[PDB]
């Protein structure tokens, strides 16, 4: 089912089981740096959702060796780095030793997926900060054009994150809004009074 | 603007369009008249008993020749890199500069990091722009273009960005930006700078280059000592020299 949809949730108690299998997963975990610790990254019950398919892992400070630890554990080969060059209005630029600016998202392969577009787009971006904390709307588009019409999940989205052909998950999302039929089947299944 | 779509539509990378890409003078002219005269030695550097580099370093370049700076064009592998004893040659507390390039490098050179006994504490990213050619050969693992390298930066013991922007050398032009030599030298680490497989064009005053490719050599170890002899044992490179 192409629309948005989401679930508000623990992530770390909820049955992603019931979710199936997604061509790509992201994730931009609040690294303990509402927080989760070491033991709490490493225990997701990520090898659940794909098959085949690639991660893409939102990285910061210690992160940066912790999540390439998280993405091994979870059986991924970590292929490829995007970083996201922070700029201004007017494109200009804006860790104790230098200043920051970029983020960094591990790119992570699973399995042998096939009819994947590799190479459309470059490991770079560029785009304006928004909000505190907030991704740039470009990792989307470089996304869609690497697996197009696939299903995708978004791991501690928040309410601005929910897109097409997306299911995200964040305690900060307002309810539950699903409208594939099986996940719909699955969660009255395995949730018949809606509660985690 | 979306820059990604823009790339995709045009092939100039988002990069292309980043803008413009005071006292910090008086600094530059302090590490100046603080730098060691360049010494330099060949030495074939996987034949080489590293421990004949003394003193200890406060501060390690190490510029690998990796068979990916050779897209069409000795190269070492990660495990050749990975069994230098870089360990044994560097100071208590000092800093390491890895240039890792963009594949398993990555994932690799944080490997030695650790194995040398270093914490990364940033990662410094030369971003290539390709301003004056609007086509990329992947790597079989590959998702992405990879448009950018990586020179990690290491800590053990107790002013600038993080990114460096310039464009794509020519194929087969394997120079790193001297930029990261600017990055280095604003620290104001300690005076030992080693460079491990510097080339003839990389040498620079303040430093020592090491590599199998110099044609001349000019590396005594007394000597070489000799300039950090007490009055000098500790200073920053960023003060003015003891009379
Ligand atoms: C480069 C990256 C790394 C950097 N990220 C940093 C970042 C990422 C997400 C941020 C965010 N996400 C929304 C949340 O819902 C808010 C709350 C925590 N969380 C959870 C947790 C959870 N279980 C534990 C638990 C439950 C209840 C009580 C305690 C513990 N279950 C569902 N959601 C996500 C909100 C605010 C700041 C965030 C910062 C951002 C980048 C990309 C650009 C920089």
């Amino acid at each position: 089912l192409f629309p948005p949809q989401w679930i508000c949730c623990d992530i770390r108690y909820l049955d992603v089981s019931i979710l199936g299998k997604f061509a790509v997963v992201m994730a931009d975990p609040p690294w303990d740096i509402g927080t989760l610790t070491d033991d709490e990254m490493r225990r997701l019950n990520i090898p659940v959702l794909q098959d085949d398919g690639f991660l893409f892992l939102w990285v910061t400070g210690r992160a940066m060796e912790l999540g390439r630890e998280c993405l091994n554990l979870w059986g991924y080969e970590r292929v490829d780095e995007i970083i996201w060059v922070k700029t201004n209005q007017l494109q200009r630029i804006i860790g104790h030793w230098l200043n920051h600016g970029k983020e960094h998202c591990l790119v992570g392969v699973k399995g042998n997926p096939q009819g994947f577009n590799q190479g459309l787009d470059c490991d770079v971006i560029v785009a304006e900060v928004r909000s505190t904390s907030h991704k740039p709307d470009e990792i989307y588009g470089m996304i869609e054009r690497l697996s197009p019409g696939t299903r995708k999940i978004e791991l501690f989205g928040r309410p601005h994150n929910v897109q097409p052909n997306w299911i995200t998950l964040g305690n900060q999302l307002d309810g539950i809004h699903l409208l594939d039929p099986d996940v719909v089947a699955r969660f009255k299944q395995r949730y018949p009074d809606g509660i985690i | 603007n979306d820059y990604c779509q823009h790339f995709v539509d045009t092939g100039h990378r988002p990069q292309n369009f980043i803008r413009d890409v005071e006292l910090i003078r008086l600094k530059d002219e302090l590490i100046a008249k603080s730098n060691t005269p360049p010494m330099y030695l060949q030495a074939d550097i996987e034949a080489f008993d590293i421990r004949e580099l003394t003193p200890k370093f406060d501060v390690i370049l190490l510029e690998p020749p990796l068979e990916e700076y050779y897209r069409e064009t000795k190269c070492w592998t990660w495990d050749d890199i990975m069994k230098l004893e870089i360990d044994e040659i560097a100071a208590p507390r000092s800093f390491i500069f890895l240039w890792c390039g963009s594949g398993e490098g990555l994932d690799l050179g944080r490997v030695c990091l650790r194995k040398w006994g270093y914490r990364r504490c940033e990662d410094i990213c030369w971003i290539k722009t390709n301003k004056n050619n609007p086509t990329k050969t992947l790597d079989p693992k590959a998702v992405f273009q990879r448009t950018k390298e990586h020179c990690l930066m290491g800590i053990k013991g107790t002013v600038d960005i993080d990114l460096i922007i310039t464009e794509e050398p020519e194929i087969g032009n394997i120079e790193k930006p001297v930029e990261i030599f600017h990055i280095i030298e604003h620290f104001c680490l300690g005076r030992r700078r080693l460079h491990l497989f510097g080339r003839d064009s990389t040498i620079r005053p303040g430093w020592l280059t090491v590599g199998p490719t110099l044609t001349n050599s000019n590396y005594n170890a007394e000597t070489y000592a000799s300039y950090f002899s007490a009055p000098n044992s500790y200073l920053t490179g960023c003060t003015e020299e003891i009379e």
